[PDB]
């Protein structure tokens, strides 16, 4: 017998789904969203980790000149400087007195612990979804685990279930993702290639492993004083180090719908928004006969209490006849209430008692016990404390009942007020009508 | 405000409209010297009481 | 890594009023799980009071 | 109320009484080890002073 829902996206709300086929006594289902997780897909763009620069000691050539000679490496600098005369522990070596040279060189290089210590930079597009989720009915327990798109069907003791696609399509991570240890930014990361000094991204490579690499720090020589052998430079410092410092923020404490962000592989779990549409699909051996099933009749409702808070704190009680005692399925046909369970024992006493909970200060839902039905409406009154620890297991609800005392009180105003009005109108066409016969 | 406005209008606009029934219905008697037939006389409150 | 004390929570109405007991500076924050949050975080160091 | 002025408090210097209110809680010891952990809310009165 096939069969379609829709249940809210919300962890540990008690949904409850019923099914009536028309041969066979009513079902109830309990189901519970019990974990979810919003994974993104990530094309690694580039990685970041700090520099280190390498000077290789000074070559003087002297009584003689020297030439400076390119190469490949990432910012390489290499100057020649005249003049030159030093001095070492002993004694000032090249004799020759004014006609020396020094050749100086420098060049960038990733640090020693790239692969321990980096930051890597994602373009992040089309999340899929996934979802763990608890089935109960009859007396079947069991969680399972389901991928949410209309592309999964898992079975549980002979029932198939299939999770439509989410309702929304918001998802928190930015077209732009950064990412180190376990947190998650959403930044704008410069292009490749295009990096600049003293910010993120002053040296960049394709990946941990690769061998280019691509580095702009504004590296630079000045001649070495008189008397010296020190290759002097300057070098505006690490990029990564101050975006470490001044990064600012980051998305674990920022997200919203309150979601945990995760990392390894970057995920938002439990995050609360929208409808997942649930179609099913069930055997004959779920359901139960009518001949079996306790026949109940003069059906009753009644309310001792209301308070609408988010525990559940409203108790109704039914009576009813039957003839045999046996076990039924209650439910409630609208989401004005919830009710706690989902089956109930009926004895020959002719009375059950259950639990709800609500949101509205006049309720009025259906409540159908088996086969049976009836209408229950109430008056609550506001809960005294302020703060709570746990969720509200309302659907969240509050326009009254169109029965309830302030719809009364309007109604009330509004049939004197209109009685008035057609009053005039009646006294003013008469007399017009009467104008005219003349 | 809202539901306050909609009464008020409304309540007004039921005034008002007696009050034109009644010009209606009382401006024919002022223009000739004649009784004010006190059947409605007593009905119908009419500026004079009982001055013809 | 030590762990600090829980600090003390006053009930009010859509408020929470929070006293704050350091040793030494900890990393205080927090947010609304709604669906605009209200991001915020902050170094104490010396005894406070927040309200949240 | 703990942490404030009056946590403590005795009617005179010589009573035997002594009313005391600091949310002292204990907890599980680790693994391996005899220490006996809790935690307290600091004095009221050096945070009055
Ligand atoms: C369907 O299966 C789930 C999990 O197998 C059942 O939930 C489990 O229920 C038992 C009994 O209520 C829990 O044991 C108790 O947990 C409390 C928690 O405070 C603990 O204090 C007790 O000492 C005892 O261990 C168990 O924790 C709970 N499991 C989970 C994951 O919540 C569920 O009851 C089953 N359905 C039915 C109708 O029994």
């Amino acid at each position: 017998y096939e069969h379609s829902t829709v249940m809210p996206n919300v962890v540990g709300f008690p949904y409850k789904a019923h099914i009536e086929r028309p041969g066979y006594s009513p079902l109830t289902l309990q189901m519970q969203v019990v974990e979810t997780s919003l994974e993104p897909t990530l094309n690694l763009e580039y990685i970041t980790c700090e520099y280190k620069t390498v000077v290789p000691s000074p070559y003087v050539k002297c009584c003689g000149a020297s030439e400076c000679s390119t190469k490949e490496k990432p910012d390489y600098q290499c100057k020649v400087y005249t003049g030159v005369y030093p001095f070492m522990w002993g004694g000032a070596y090249c004799f020759c007195d004014s006609e020396n040279t020094q050749l100086s060189e420098a060049y960038v290089d990733r640090s020693d612990v790239c692969r321990h210590d980096h930051a890597s930079a994602y373009k992040a597009h089309t999340a899929s979804l996934k979802a763990k989720v608890r089935v109960m009915y009859g007396n079947v327990n069991q969680t399972v685990d389901v991928y949410v798109n209309g592309d999964h069907a898992v079975t549980i003791g002979g029932t198939q279930f299939i999770f439509g696609p989410l309702s929304s399509a918001w998802t928190p991570f930015d077209n732009k993702i950064v990412v180190y240890k376990d947190e998650v930014f959403n930044q704008d990361f410069p292009p490749y290639g295009s990096g600049q000094p003293g910010r993120f991204g002053d040296i960049q490579s394709r990946t941990v492993e690769s061998n280019d690499l691509y580095a702009n720090t504004a590296l630079k020589l000045a001649r070495p004083s008189p008397g010296m052998v020190h290759v002097p430079y300057t070098q505006t410092p690490s990029g990564f180090k101050y975006w470490l410092k001044e990064k600012g923020t980051a998305l674990n404490t920022k997200a919203p719908f309150g979601c945990q962000i995760k990392t390894n592989p970057v995920r938002a779990m439990n995050c609360a928004v929208g409808n997942i549409p649930v179609s099913m699909n069930l055997p004959d051996s779920a359901f139960t006969r009518i001949v079996e099933a306790p026949t109940i009749i003069d059906l009753t409702c009644t309310v001792a209490t209301c308070t609408h808070s988010s525990d559940f704190g409203g108790v109704l009680t039914l009576t009813y006849k039957t003839d045999k005692n046996g076990d039924c399925s209650v439910h409630s046909h609208s989401n004005v209430a919830t009710l706690q369970e989902a089956t109930a024992k009926v004895k020959t006493a002719g009375k059950v008692t259950l639990h709800f909970s609500t949101a509205s200060a006049s309720p009025s839902f259906v409540v159908s016990l088996c086969s049976a039905r009836a209408t229950c409406s109430a008056s609550c009154e506001p809960p005294k404390d302020h703060i709570v620890p746990y969720a509200a297991s309302h659907s969240n609800v509050v326009f009254p009942d169109m029965s309830g005392t302030a719809l009364s009180w309007v109604q009330k105003i509004s049939g004197g007020l209109g009685a008035f009005a057609i009053g005039a109108i009646l006294v003013l066409v008469v007399v017009t009508c009467i104008g005219l016969r003349r | 405000v809202g539901m306050s406005l909609l009464a008020l209008i409304s309540i007004f606009a039921s005034c008002y409209m007696l009050v034109a029934a009644r010009s209606k219905c009382l401006t024919p008697y002022a223009l000739t010297p004649g009784a004010a037939v006190p059947w409605t006389l007593g009905i119908l409150c009419c500026a004079p009481r009982a001055h013809a | 890594v030590p762990m600090a004390r829980e600090p003390t929570v006053i009930h009010g109405k859509r408020e929470v009023t929070l006293h704050l007991h350091p040793d030494h500076p900890t990393l205080f924050s927090y947010r609304t799980l709604g669906e605009d949050p209200q991001y915020h975080e902050e170094w104490v160091t010396a005894a406070v009071e927040r309200t949240i």
